[PDB]
């Protein structure tokens, strides 16, 4: 679901 | 003693923090301009403020030591719970105890009460968050108590929706462990007094500040004319 955190994260 | 794998772990969190805040408050004027005249006014800039932090904190996080470690979902679940929290603890560094209120250096990008007020949240969030500020300013913390204490928030096991409680755990304990222990070989009388056990409580002070913002949150985003001023990582995170 969670795109933006996931991308941030790496 | 501190144990040399402690010392490293504070080296890096020092290093971390250093990167991830900055002093001089210069990355400010690009966000929405801030409107002190008219409901929610400052919402808008205050609603950047809060995206930009959001950020910051997340980089943060990837350099803790184990942070890594974790399976992507129990990453993520870390961050949504402790976001909040981490950004009313690294804004107590801006927090005046003189005047009672955040100072970013210049008159435009100072933070009082009625600002807050001006966001949209009531007193009840608001009051419990000024004693906190002063109550932690109070401990007059040194910088590698305030990152370990950042990080021990960060890391909880707690957290509703965790995957795996046990090496979330292992990871906290190592963190806790090296802030108890860099105290006492670091941290001299009367100050080292009762200091983790009262680092402990402001964890849990946080965890009401974080029950309480989120309600707020939901009834300020409950509404489309208020959740079109938020950011899109704001969305996401806070939800
Ligand atoms: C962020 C940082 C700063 C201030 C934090 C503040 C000051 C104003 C009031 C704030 C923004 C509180 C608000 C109740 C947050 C409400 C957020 C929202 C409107 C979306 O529900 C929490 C933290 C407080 C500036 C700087 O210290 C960096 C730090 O990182």
């Amino acid at each position: 679901e969670n795109a933006l955190l996931r991308y941030l994260l790496d | 003693k501190l144990s040399e794998e402690q010392q490293h772990i504070i080296a890096i969190l020092l290093d971390a923090h250093h990167k991830t805040y900055d002093p001089t408050y210069a990355d400010f004027r690009d966000f929405r301009p801030p409107v002190r005249m008219s409901p929610l006014s400052m919402l808008p800039h205050l609603a950047d403020l809060v995206s930009y932090s959001i950020q910051k904190v997340i980089g943060f996080a990837k350099m803790i030591p184990g942070f890594r470690d974790l399976t992507s979902d129990d990453q993520i679940v870390l961050l949504k719970s402790s976001a909040i929290e981490v950004i009313m603890l690294r804004s107590n560094q801006s927090f005046t105890m003189d005047d009672m209120s955040w100072d970013c250096g210049s008159q435009d990008y100072k933070y009082d009460v009625t600002d807050v007020s001006k966001a949209g949240h009531t007193l009840e969030l608001i009051e419990p968050l000024i004693k906190f500020q002063v109550g932690l300013k109070k401990l007059n913390l040194h910088e590698e108590e305030h990152v370990l204490l950042m990080a021990i928030c960060i890391v909880s096991p707690d957290r509703p929706g965790v995957q795996d409680a046990k090496l979330v755990e292992a990871i906290q304990d190592r963190l806790s462990n090296t802030l108890q222990t860099y105290i006492r070989c670091r941290h001299p009388p009367p100050g080292s007094h009762q200091l983790y056990a009262k680092m402990i409580q402001k964890l849990a002070d946080l965890r009401s500040l974080n029950e309480e913002h989120s309600k707020q949150y939901r009834s300020l985003s409950f509404q489309p004319e208020n959740s079109m001023k938020l950011t899109p990582l704001v969305l996401e995170v806070f939800g």
